[PDB]
């Protein structure tokens, strides 16, 4: 038979399942709904171990429960009552004899040491992985301090003794490769030589690569707590949400660099070497899987002071032409062929990030907090499953690093554009659209002549890498 | 066979806007939703007697992706502007929204609506007749919706479709 | 994209978690942080085919002995791992193999015996003994260092290959 359970008055999680507490979906069970209580049973079940559960409950559990309160909800769970003798055992005692305890053995071994475990085991994952609660909150952290340094008791011991350790190393707080990363490549700009550093004087191979390795440490910074709760769309989104918009911004002024540096190249053979030059930059870009940077670079050619440029367009050569269309088409159809591509190449990889933003905020806009079922509210979980699972794809793509060589100072450049200057958004797109205007006027008025403005070869180096012994 | 017509949704982030086309694509009577599943923006609806097919795209959430608004607006055939009533910088942004797209399409005549949303219950700071005046100097529709009850979304929609019919 | 679920087992202290977090992350855990239970997913392309790796990350402690039947009904495939400095890790290898056959009723389950800690010089279990081991349970023996990534692809991706053919 089933183990015997503590009664419910005097442990709460032993409250038999029913439809006012908990509804599963249609071998372990998934739930749909289920009070708080539930939840906690379930996320340190006894008969099985359920760490996407844990990974979605720690991530998404702010939206129905204070940490204060969960850090509570686990210690009452963690508190099992052990069972009296049974009348086998009063037997024997009153014999003089040892008892079995059978029963008792069973449910420590059975019951009480797995459910224990799998509360230290959400104890450990919430330390190592959600360890913001703790920062915010020094209380916090000294309830958990506590509590994981008064378990008594030698079956818990080693995991006890280790996360004690975790904790004080979380408090205070290196890649090997299958290969050497390719040599840098250099072209008119000579290693050392900042100053002439720009679009057509560094290597447009190099250029692919040292955005690549900066939109992967941005991309890979953001953690779940930016997201959750949609706070990267509310008042305190700065505080909230900080490396997210940082990465976003350095999306949005790559876009808007190669965008003025199309337009204030008033010479059309320039301007044609200059947008050939960005789609040069665009296939490395696919060659790596950075659909960040594809996409840096689609935004601005579908810019409305670039995407109007027809002589311009007209003398891209057909193959680059062709580069560029099929990078435009990811896009298409909300994003189909990108998503395809996505789920079917070998990371490393940098997602576009914004596809994942509009799912989670839409998730959490489109579903209700609360199911209402018997006249009890339950916590609708399977909203939370469902942005537990977007969070969970981008920390897939976010443990494979690139295997290319950091150049201090090109990243430095990189990391230091400011196409926009001191200008507001609004004054900067209007004069890219002003010389957009400029350089290529509407029909009828006539195309101008513009003289050069580079003094150095135009020839693009192409983007094919080089090997020296 | 049926039309289809390429709707683009734009507006401020952070105040409700998403739930206008969340509640039209719903399941009207069941609040549920999964935005991931292909073609949960696509809708068969009779507008006038005429079946067609809307093709909504709301990149709400992505509002920071600021230089990414014009790629998006070109994909449209028609536009939702959306303020919340109780934003009245979202509404401000308004002028700058149309100009953007008059732009992007360029066009002076570009089929669009004004939708004010009502996404909660904090005080409306925009009032009905200051957003009419705004809409009737664009000469353009105005529709008020609520982001809870349904209300206006089905007319926000269907309006747009009619202003694209009769461009 | 077909998903595969994985299961990394054996004796504590062995490295299964070492060799997981070098796979998933390529960098060497130092610590011995003992795992009760820990999962992973990693997109990879194998014999030229997408794929979806769920890992899971199990308890070599004595102590976590009777809450292994759950993770061995959802298992797959099953990395069975020892340490090539630690005799007694290779000796409880056959409880693995053993319980495994019990609880998936089968005499044909996914596996790969891993014979870890491989960039130590000061050996106690010699390659031959493992695998004759390994060819009594009709199974590959790959030896693997979590330090300096010797054999960690082909440990885990041998036993995709075995699973994907099962
Ligand atoms: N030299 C060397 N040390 C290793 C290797 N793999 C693991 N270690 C070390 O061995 C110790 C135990 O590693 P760990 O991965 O925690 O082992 P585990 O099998 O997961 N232990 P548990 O079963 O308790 O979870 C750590 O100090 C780790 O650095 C290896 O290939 N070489
Ligand atoms: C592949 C590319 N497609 C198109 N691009 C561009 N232009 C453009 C693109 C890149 C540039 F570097 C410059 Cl300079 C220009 N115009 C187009 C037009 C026209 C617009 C306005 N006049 C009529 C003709 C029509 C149909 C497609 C396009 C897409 C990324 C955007
Ligand atoms: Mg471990
Ligand atoms: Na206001």
């Amino acid at each position: 038979g089933q183990m015997r359970l503590p009664s419910a008055d005097v442990y709460r999680f032993a409250e038999p399942d029913s439809e006012e507490n908990i509804i599963f979906e249609e071998g372990i069970p998934i739930i749909k709904a289920g009070t708080v209580i539930k939840l906690i049973e379930r996320l340190t079940y006894h008969m099985y171990a359920d760490p996407n559960f844990v990974r979605t409950f720690l991530t998404t559990y702010r939206s129905f429960c204070k940490p204060q309160e969960l850090l509570s909800l686990i210690i009452e769970r963690f508190e099992i009552p052990e069972p009296e003798p049974t009348e086998a055992d009063r037997i024997a005692i009153e014999n003089g004899d040892q008892p079995l305890s059978a029963e008792l053995k069973r449910f420590r071994k059975e019951y009480i040491q797995p459910v224990q475990l799998r509360v230290l085991n959400v104890c450990r994952h919430w330390v190592e992985h959600h360890f913001y609660d703790f920062e915010r909150d020094a209380y916090l952290l000294q309830r958990m301090e506590e509590f994981i340094g008064t378990v008594r008791g030698k079956a818990m011991k080693k995991w006890v003794e280790s996360i004690t350790k975790i904790i004080q190393r979380k408090k205070i707080a290196n890649i090997t490769f299958q290969s050497s990363p390719p040599t840098v490549e250099w072209h008119i700009s000579r290693p050392g030589h900042i100053e002439t550093f720009d679009l057509l004087t560094l290597h447009p191979i190099e250029i692919a690569r040292q955005l690549t390795l900066l939109e992967s440490d941005l991309y890979r910074a953001v953690q779940p707590s930016e997201l959750v709760g949609s706070v990267w769309t509310k008042e305190d989104k700065e505080i909230n949400s900080p490396n997210l918009l940082k990465m976003i911004r350095h999306t949005t002024n790559l876009t808007l660099w190669f965008e003025k540096c199309i337009v204030e190249t008033e010479n059309l053979e320039e301007r044609v070497a200059v947008v050939s030059r960005i789609i040069e930059i665009l296939q490395v870009f696919q060659e790596l899987n950075n659909f960040n940077g594809v996409l840096e670079v689609v935004s601005a050619m579908n810019s409305s002071p670039v995407y109007r440029l027809d002589h311009t367009f007209e003398q891209i050569p057909s193959r680059q032409k062709k580069i560029l269309e099929e990078a435009h088409e990811l896009s298409e159809d909300h994003y189909k062929k990108y998503l395809a591509k996505l789920r079917s190449i070998n990371p490393p990889c940098v997602p576009f990030f914004g596809i994942y933003l509009t799912n989670i905020l839409k998730t959490e806009e489109g579903n209700p907090e609360v199911l209402k079922r018997h006249g009890k509210e339950l916590i609708n979980f399977s909203k939370r499953r469902k942005v537990a699972e977007i969070t969970g794809e981008i920390q897939q793509y976010q443990n494979q690093p690139y295997c290319l060589r950091v150049e201090s100072d090109i990243k430095r450049f990189f990391e230091n554009l400011n196409p926009m200057g001191n200008s507001m958004e609004k004054e900067f797109t209007d004069y890219l659209f002003n010389k957009s205007l400029e350089i290529e006027p509407r029909n009828p008025k006539p195309l101008p002549r513009f003289p050069k403005k580079y003094s150095y070869p135009l020839k693009s180096p192409g983007v094919r890498p080089s090997n020296p012994r | 066979g049926m039309t289809e017509y390429k709707l683009v949704v734009v507006g401020a982030g952070g105040v409700g806007k998403s739930a206008l086309t969340i509640q039209l694509i719903q399941n009207h009577f069941v609040d549920e939703y999964d935005p991931t599943i292909e073609d949960s923006y696509r809708k068969q609806v009779v507008i006038d007697g005429e079946t067609c097919l809307l093709d909504i795209l709301d990149t709400a959430g992505q509002e920071e992706y600021s230089a990414m608004r014009d790629q998006y607006m070109r994909t449209g055939e028609g536009f939702l502007c959306v303020f919340a009533i109780n934003n009245t910088k979202s509404f401000e942004d308004i002028h700058q929204y149309r100009e953007q797209i008059k732009r992007v399409k360029d066009s002076d005549d570009v089929p669009m609506v004004l939708v004010g949303n009502k996404c909660d219950l904090a005080a409306r700071t925009v009032e009905s007749r200051q957003a009419q005046d705004l809409a009737r100097s664009y000469g353009i529709p105005y529709i008020e919706t609520s982001a809870k009850t349904r209300q206006g979304v089905e007319d926000a929609f269907y309006t747009l479709v009619r202003e694209i019919r009769q461009h």
